[PDB]
């Protein structure tokens, strides 16, 4: 939300915020490499591409509890996703878990 | 200043002329005055557009660092408010309802009074090029919540409370924060309960429309009529969810401007959904397909739409 | 530079590391609860 929140998330007010002068004084001589532009080439895409890091892992991990593991004991099924083995019918199980 | 007040009970004879030449320095403070309010105009009125992301334009802080340039001139300003009108910095032409101004006593008056006042002139010109600037074949329609003209009230809002977030936050640590003491708070509060109420507009269509459509059908029975359970219900949530949709435009800097909208529209919604939500939550054994929220959860919706 | 930058990643180690804190925090959790299921597992199904 906040991260969101400072790529086009202004980022100006923060440069508003020195941009008040700190007045007092009077300057009003802000040449910071303004600042943070930023990231338009590709690095957006990488805090982007992070976030789809952040919500793939999700994914991957809830996804770990769609088998149930598989109709039964693949109990230690901390990786990885694979075994389609359909037998749907029954209980032991479609549980996940 | 200190020569005025010098020794007195005396003979003093070129008083006169220092109440002559210093009535010309009160064409110094009058002329820096009204200085003051067409500078606001021109130099506020300078720029044509809002910004990029729709912030403040700097002019604005030329304004108010203009005015702790009038700050620490403070007891030769307090001397400098001597015998001048309110209308000894105003184009006569205004209306009062622009000035959220409700004595003429000492210069501790003059002083809230008139610095407030500026920052009423600021509300103006800044709301003016506003209105212009969205709707630009349109007359500026001013101090108007109940605009049946703008489209983006919610937007002017926002904008006009980042140049007030500036204003209260150099009023923040200045001498005018301790200045400009009493109404002047209040007046600022008024000022940002415009542009506040524009943010509550089309929220107060979504109310409005839903008491309104209690109302028409408040004739006859009980809804047979499942298009009006589904036409209160359902619009209901179709506004209620354009409103949060762009609510999530504005993302906004002062805390108390968070509690501020917050509890505003809030406090605006709420009571309509419990006595309407609870007059016809009774209509099918799964409202669910027709009715979507508690005022619990929608309440929470409101809890975190105010990250 | 470095800066390394600029604020948004340095301040975006804020994110990064803390993206990094998301997901080692994420592992972590799943690690933690999937572990002590799966032990009650053996624990609900064995045993």
């Amino acid at each position: 939300e906040h991260i969101e929140k400072f790529l086009d998330g202004t980022y100006q007010n923060s440069i508003i915020n020195e941009k008040r002068k700190e007045n007092i004084l009077i300057g009003d001589s802000n040449i910071i490499e303004s600042y943070q532009k930023s990231l338009i080439l590709k690095e957006e895409q990488i805090n982007e591409v992070r976030l789809k890091g952040e919500e793939f892992i999700t994914s991957v991990s809830q996804n770990l509890i769609s088998f149930f593991t598989s109709s039964q004991s693949s109990l230690p099924s901390s990786l990885k996703d694979s075994t389609g083995d359909i037998t749907r019918s029954n209980k032991d199980s479609g549980s996940p878990l | 200043n200190d020569v005025k007040k010098s020794l007195r009970g005396k003979e003093l004879q070129n008083y006169n002329l220092l109440q002559d030449c210093t009535q010309e320095v009160r064409q110094v403070t009058q002329s820096l005055f009204r200085d003051a309010i067409d500078r606001i105009i021109k130099k506020a009125n300078s720029i044509s557009t809002i910004p990029s992301n729709n912030g403040v334009t700097e002019a604005t802080v030329d304004t108010m660092s203009r005015l702790r340039k009038f700050s620490e001139y403070k007891n030769g300003c307090l001397g400098a408010m001597d015998n001048i009108t309110r209308e000894n910095w105003l184009p006569s032409n205004y209306k009062e309802k622009e000035y959220t101004l409700q004595n003429w006593e000492d210069h501790n008056v003059l002083l809230s009074c008139f610095i407030s006042d500026c920052i009423d002139t600021l509300a103006v010109n800044l709301e003016r090029k506003a209105q212009i600037a969205l709707m630009p074949n349109q007359e500026p329609d001013v101090a108007n919540p109940n605009s049946s003209k703008n489209k983006h009230k919610q937007r002017i809002g926002f904008f006009i409370l980042m140049n007030l977030t500036l204003v209260e936050q150099i009023v923040e640590k200045s001498e005018l924060n301790l200045m400009l003491a009493g109404e002047g708070h209040s007046r600022l509060e008024r000022l940002k309960k415009r542009y506040i109420s524009y943010m509550v507009s089309d929220w107060r269509d979504l109310t409005a429309n839903l008491m309104d459509s209690v109302f028409i059908d408040s004739s006859g029975k009980k809804s047979k009529d499942k298009e009006q359970i589904k036409e209160k219900f359902r619009k209901f949530n179709e506004g209620f969810e354009d409103l949060v949709s762009k609510t999530k435009q504005y993302k906004l800097s002062d805390p108390s401007l968070k509690v501020t909208l917050k509890s505003e529209i809030i406090s605006l919604v709420m009571p309509m959904y419990e006595r309407f939500y609870s007059r016809y939550k009774d209509s099918f054994k799964n409202p669910r397909k027709h009715i979507k929220y508690t005022p619990d959860e929608l309440t929470t919706v409101l809890n975190q739409l105010v990250r | 530079k470095n800066t390394t930058s600029s604020s948004n990643e340095n301040p975006i180690l804020r994110w990064m590391s803390i993206k990094m804190n998301g997901f080692q925090n994420e592992l972590n959790e799943l690690s933690g609860h999937m572990i002590s299921k799966i032990i009650h597992s053996q624990r609900l199904i064995l045993q």
